[PDB]
RNA sequence: CAUCCGGUCGAUCCUGCCGGAGCGCGACGCUCUCCCCAAGGACGAAGCCAUGCAUGCCCGCUCACCCGGGACGCGGCGGACGGCUCAGGACAACGGUUGCACCCCCCGCGGCGGUCCCUGCUAGCCGGACACCGCUGGCAACCCGGCGCCAAGACGUGCGCGCACGGGCGCGCGCCCCGCGGGCGAGCAGCGUGACGCAGCGACGGCCCGCCCGGGCUUCCGGGGCAUCACCCGGUCGGCGCGGUCGCGGCGCGCCGAGGGCCCGACGCCUGGCGGAGAAUCAGGGUUCGACUCCGGAGAGCGGGCCUGCGAGACGGCCCGCAC
RNA sequence: CGCUGCUGCAGUUGAAACGCCCGUAGUUGGCCCCCCGCCGCCACGAGGAAACGGGAGCGCUCCAGGCAGGCCCGUUGGCCC
């Protein structure tokens, strides 16, 4: 409850009007477990996120490609950087170059995100202008593991 | 780009068809049917060119103008109408019946069959639909469209006669099966196994009947009779000849020239 | 020549994208048919276009009346539909009176008045078939698919709402 | 497309009026011969009331008809001058009973492909209620295990 | 598929580049006895065009004609395919790889096939309403007028079974999670339940479904030069509520924040920049070139804007601004 | 033409080590744990048009050609890219 918040958000999945009475079939939240051997985390399970771009409990549903990198900038809401670190190879000298690619990622309130940390992302339907990736889990480091360039 | 294209260039043509690279600026083009452009071949080549019954093009279309040619058991008249796997065409006029099967380099070939042969048609049972009001559908590698204890890749037998399930062949490791795409296509092999990775591409793994455990995408396999080929088999049971073994046939046929 | 083709956007690093195509007619885009509530009904023209493909769709662009349901008593009826009151976008649009799904609205509370004699269903829709109006928000798309069908407001969206519109 | 305005005036080359109420004095050209009006009715339901037989309404009248006799005009082709090919308007919105039969034919067919779709329906509800209940039969056994 | 020689001095040995030596592919000069095969107005002018041609095919109706020979118009299908050329376009196009649980798709192929009405019905199956064609006329031309009449497997209307039914609805699985299907890797489907609409097609049943053939986009990696371009962008970057679309999306709009990019070269600028399949030259590695055959793009003097259609933002369609 | 140098060029004096030093990116980092986890890496598949390059078979009278031909692999036109 907010006197600043323009519109009321709620899932469409969940029903408002059956949350007033009958405890018994009552659910909290319309939340699936994703495929892919995805395991579904508890706080999303306990989770008061309306979150309509979550995957476990939104509309969004994970199909296509499924990557892992880490974790550049996070200072949107509900959206982070993800750093894809690759290397390319060069044939006239046989050496290979570093490159990096960001990648936007939305974020659901179920995943705590510190710069630093490896995420494990998934391809969704194109949520924003740049992102078209999904966070499916999120690994933490312990402080800053410095850089290192890693392709995970 | 504007609208769908209705035609396909001789260099585009697929290579199983085999039409000459000079000669021709196009190739024929096949109708939207039961198979699909790179899946079937064109049935006034098979007249025209293959059996050669045809001097051009058009002289095909002319023989079945009136009505003289039936594939499926059914007219099918239409000169460039899709012929493709497991089909039963059949000229009556020559009194002959030919399956159109996969060589083992991978070219259609038209191999004649009994009348009992002609009698049961074999295709693959695509994903079941559960569209037309709930009603539950399943379609196959010839798009006809139930029986529930059915899966997707199990080839049906339908009869073409009655145009209902008769054997149904349930896709099962060591299931004698036929490879329809990818490079060993016409091979014959139990599939030994399946890795499906829980993602998508199914890994396939096949034992032949010599021993070497040839490999293909799930979606290629074709069910050919639960037990035992159920089909007149081209006379090759998908031995895979060696290049070494195709040239002493060829250089044995050059003898008999 | 609307068109949501991306070409005409800026790219991540805010960089100008060189023209390569014309406008193409499958990015098309068409003027928003604003459905515009009758309010007295003392006309409902619903417009019909041609789409790709040769489909239809519907177009609502003065319309009063449409199908409501009371999901905590599970009853469905056809209501007389009024005022618009909250947008959540924009207090203009409540005042243009244009219906859009998201839009709540009033509606007259005479078909659905036979539920006070009915007692216990809830406390607050009780209330509002006390009343002339009742609190509801549209749940169709007014002008994609021609009907502005709605839900009578329950419990949580209504507790907030009331509190964003009524109170002065 | 450049168009002259509705409302009339001195500069157009020309005009065209026709009569609405006629008035006496008839002229000597404008009112006087009927121009013999050809393109005889086609339609059933024209001829039905244009002939006499309105008050049939619904009847097999099959054939009636007004017809130019002039020959054919065409006959130079046929090479005989001497011949009278009939110049009729051949009938339009005919009724047979091959079209009752055709709309019967069809009435029956389609009924006949309903009917036979709403048995198989019945049958594989069998097969499919009863295979849940056969399953069932299996599942004993892991319970007496 | 690994090769040099001539040129700095009085001579010498070096470095160093000059010139030869072979090939390709265009001009250019001189000459060519044939036969075969064969590129051909791309090359800083996607400049401009006289002339003729490049998309018709059939009757669904035939009352003229005149024996189904059958024009003329309407009617159906095709004219979006095909041919042409690389102007534009430098995280784009194009290629491999993906996704549509974010979708559209005529023909054809294999199937389903209850269509409410109050009623109003002619449903042994209906209307009115026009071309054509007469009959008078304009205009220098182009182009059309009015009159009078008659057709269609044209069009308009119309019975038709409440598992009537297109749509869009409101409501219908869950107990930390993870393992059976009509299913899938995944809450996807298809309905039951309560409303609304009266959509189609129906005057010779198709409503509709799938397969498929293409699209529409999309994922990932590849994807010119320039720092005498070091800082950029401001719907730009996220979120939210709507619209709009075949559909996802800043795709448009309000609202709310503060992002998004960069010495692993961003942004800006330039390009006598189509891209790849490929081509030329060649030990190996490289280099060089991608007009044209195949594919994908993009355009039809230049900008826009459009209806028809199953599909074109079409130019051998239309409309307008700008040239000529 | 190893006169562009990854293979594979030179900088004492022929052209050329910044006058010197700290220094951030960048690049490079002694050894050392066998035994898995992600890397990269390497091999092996699968799937994704040909023409084209190669190449089997073949006397266009020879050839550049072409996928033809012959009393026939189920005649061929494989197979690789």
């Amino acid at each position: 409850e907010n006197q600043h918040e323009r519109a009321y958000h709620k899932q469409s999945q969940i029903f408002q009007g059956r949350f007033l009475r009958k405890d018994n079939a009552r659910c909290l939240r319309f939340y699936k477990s994703i495929g892919m051997g995805y395991h579904t985390p508890i706080t999303a399970i306990n989770g008061t996120y309306i979150d309509k771009k979550c995957p476990f409990t939104g509309n969004v549903s994970i199909r296509g490609r499924i990557l892992r990198g880490v974790v550049h900038s996070a200072k949107m809401q509900r959206s982070i950087i993800v750093r894809r670190d690759y290397l390319h190879f060069v044939q006239k000298y046989k050496r290979y170059e570093r490159r990096h690619k960001h990648v936007a990622a939305h974020l659901s309130p179920c995943f705590r995100v510190k710069e630093g940390d490896i995420v494990t992302i998934g391809e969704c339907r194109p949520l924003s202008k740049t992102i078209r990736f999904n966070v499916i889990k999120v690994e933490p480091v312990s402080e800053a593991a410095k850089k290192r360039f890693s392709p995970f | 780009a504007r609208g769908v294209r209705k035609h396909l260039k001789r260099l585009n043509a697929p290579k199983h068809w085999l039409l000459d690279k000079m000669g021709g600026i196009w190739a024929p083009r096949p109708t939207n049917g039961p198979h699909g452009l790179r899946e079937c071949i064109p049935l006034i080549l098979i007249l025209r060119n293959r059996l050669h019954y045809a001097n051009t093009y058009a002289e095909t279309s002319m023989i079945l103008q009136d009505k003289n040619v039936l594939i499926d058991g059914k007219p099918r008249t239409d000169p460039t109408f899709p012929v493709g796997f497991m089909d039963v065409f059949e000229i009556p006029k020559v009194h002959k019946t030919f399956r159109v099967l996969y060589d083992v380099k991978g070219r259609f070939t038209l191999v004649p069959i009994q009348s009992n042969e002609a009698g049961f048609k074999l295709c693959r049972v695509q994903k079941i639909f559960l569209g037309d009001k709930g009603m539950p559908y399943l379609s196959t590698h010839d798009a006809r469209t139930p029986h529930p204890d059915i899966k997707t890749n199990d080839t049906i037998k339908i009869n073409l006669k009655t145009g209902k399930i008769d054997e149904w062949y349930k896709f099962d490791i060591g299931k004698i099966v036929m490879v329809t795409g990818g490079r060993n296509c016409g091979r014959i092999g139990t599939i030994q196994a399946i890795d499906k990775h829980m993602g998508s591409y199914t890994m396939i793994r096949m034992k032949d009947t010599e021993g070497t455990e040839f490999l293909t995408r799930l979606c290629n396999v074709f069910v050919i009779g639960n037990d035992s080929p159920a089909v007149a088999i081209p006379t090759t049971k998908g031995i895979r000849p060696d290049i070494i073994k195709n040239r002493e046939l060829r250089l044995r046929s050059i003898a008999k020239r | 020549g609307i068109t949501h083709d991306k070409m005409y956007k800026r790219s991540k690093t805010g960089a100008v994208q060189g023209k390569w195509h014309k406008k193409r007619k499958y990015n098309l885009g068409r003027q928003p048919a604003n459905t515009k509530l009758i309010v007295k009904v003392t006309g409902q023209k619903i417009s019909t276009i041609r789409c790709r493909g040769g489909n239809i769709k519907r177009r609502a662009l003065r319309l009063s009346h449409g199908s409501f349901a009371w999901g905590s008593a599970d009853i469905s009826h056809k209501a007389r539909i009024l005022q618009v009151v909250y947008n959540s976008t924009s207090n203009e649009l409540v005042r243009t009176n244009t219906l859009v799904k998201g839009c709540v609205v009033q509606i007259d509370s005479a078909p659905f008045k036979s539920a006070l004699s009915n007692d216990t269903l809830d406390k607050e829709i009780l209330d509002q078939i006390r009343g002339d109006h009742i609190l509801a928000r549209i749940s169709s798309r007014p002008g994609q698919v021609g009907t502005a069908d709605g839900y009578i407001l329950e419990g949580p969206e209504l507790l907030f709402y009331q509190k964003k519109l009524a109170p002065k | 497309k450049s168009i002259r305005g509705c409302i009339v005036g001195p500069d157009l080359h020309a005009l065209s009026v026709v009569l609405v109420d006629a008035g006496d004095k008839t002229l000597p050209g404008l009112t006087d011969v009927v121009v013999p009006k050809r393109l005889v009715p086609k339609r059933a339901s024209k001829i039905r009331r244009l002939f006499g037989l309105p008050t049939t309404k619904v009847d097999p009248k099959d054939q009636m008809l007004v017809c130019e006799l002039i020959k054919e005009l065409g006959h130079e082709v046929t090479l005989k001058n001497g011949e009278k090919k009939l110049k009729y308007p051949k009938v339009q919105r005919v009724v047979t009973d091959e079209k009752y039969a055709r709309k019967q034919r069809v009435i029956a067919e389609k009924k006949e492909i309903m009917r036979k779709s709403l048995q198989q329906l019945e049958e594989y509800k069998a097969l499919l209620s009863r295979m849940g209940k056969q399953h069932n039969i299996r599942i004993y056994k892991p319970a007496k295990r």
